């Protein structure tokens, strides 16, 4: 549970990471592969029946999703970022969205 | 189709040194009694049922070797497999393409 938190909190503070570190990526891929050990740390020790999922897998797979849509929203984040002012027009929406209101 | 797989396993039973002019096997019923049956948190059994065979060989035309073979068919329960297994390789697969944005 304790290093399930932890994790949490730097998925949390990848947004807090600026773009032009280049750091974003391996910050919250390498939550992910470390989720990835703790799952293999439970496989020894969770039930094998299928008539309920335990509250601890169901955290887990909460925790997994969330650092999955980290990784997903910091690659939109890098995106919007790097991306090219001569190919790339903004749309006034996003204008008076994003840098007005 | 594992873990969606359906299995059917029987347990053919005979007196081991008796042929069936000497000693008649006879089922008690149809079916396996399930009355006292503990329901399993991994299979769930769909159908079950018990057959009498006599068999007689060309060597031994007068000596029948009976059997009473007792069969289940069993559907496994795939939510474990789908939780633990299935759904952290989504996870991978739909990161997967999340590169070329
Ligand atoms: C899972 O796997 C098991 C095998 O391990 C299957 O069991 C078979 O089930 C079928 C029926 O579904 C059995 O066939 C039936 O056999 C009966 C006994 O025949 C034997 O005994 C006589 C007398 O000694 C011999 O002459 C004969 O050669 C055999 O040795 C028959 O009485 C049955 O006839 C009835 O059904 C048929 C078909 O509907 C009708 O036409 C008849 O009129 C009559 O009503 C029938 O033939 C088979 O023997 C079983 N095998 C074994 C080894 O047990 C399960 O069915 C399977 N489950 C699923 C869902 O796939």
């Amino acid at each position: 549970i304790a290093p399930c938190i932890l994790i949490t909190l730097l998925a949390i503070f990848v947004f807090y990471l600026p773009p032009d570190a280049g750091e974003k990526m391996g910050l919250s891929i390498f939550a992910l592969l470390t989720l990835t050990v703790f799952l293999l740390l439970l496989a020894d020790k969770v039930p094998e029946t299928s008539l309920s999922v335990p509250i601890i897998i169901k955290y887990l797979m909460f925790t997994m999703v969330l650092v999955t849509f980290s990784v997903i929203l910091s690659v939109v984040v890098l995106n919007l970022h790097h991306r090219s002012p001569h190919t790339h027009q903004m749309p006034l929406w996003v204008r008076q969205i994003f840098i007005h209101k | 189709h594992f873990p969606f797989d359906e299995q059917n396993c029987s347990m053919k039973l005979g007196t081991w040194t008796y042929d069936g002019s000497v000693v008649a096997i006879n089922p008690e019923s149809d079916q396996p009694d399930l009355s006292n049956f503990m329901e399993s948190g991994e299979w769930v059994i769909k159908e079950s049922r018990g057959w009498k065979h006599s068999v007689t060989y060309s060597c031994c035309p007068d000596t029948p070797y009976l059997d009473i073979t007792y069969h289940f068919v069993m559907q496994r329960l795939p939510l474990y497999f789908i939780v633990n297994v299935i759904i952290p390789c989504l996870l991978f697969s739909f990161l997967t393409g999340l590169v070329f944005y």
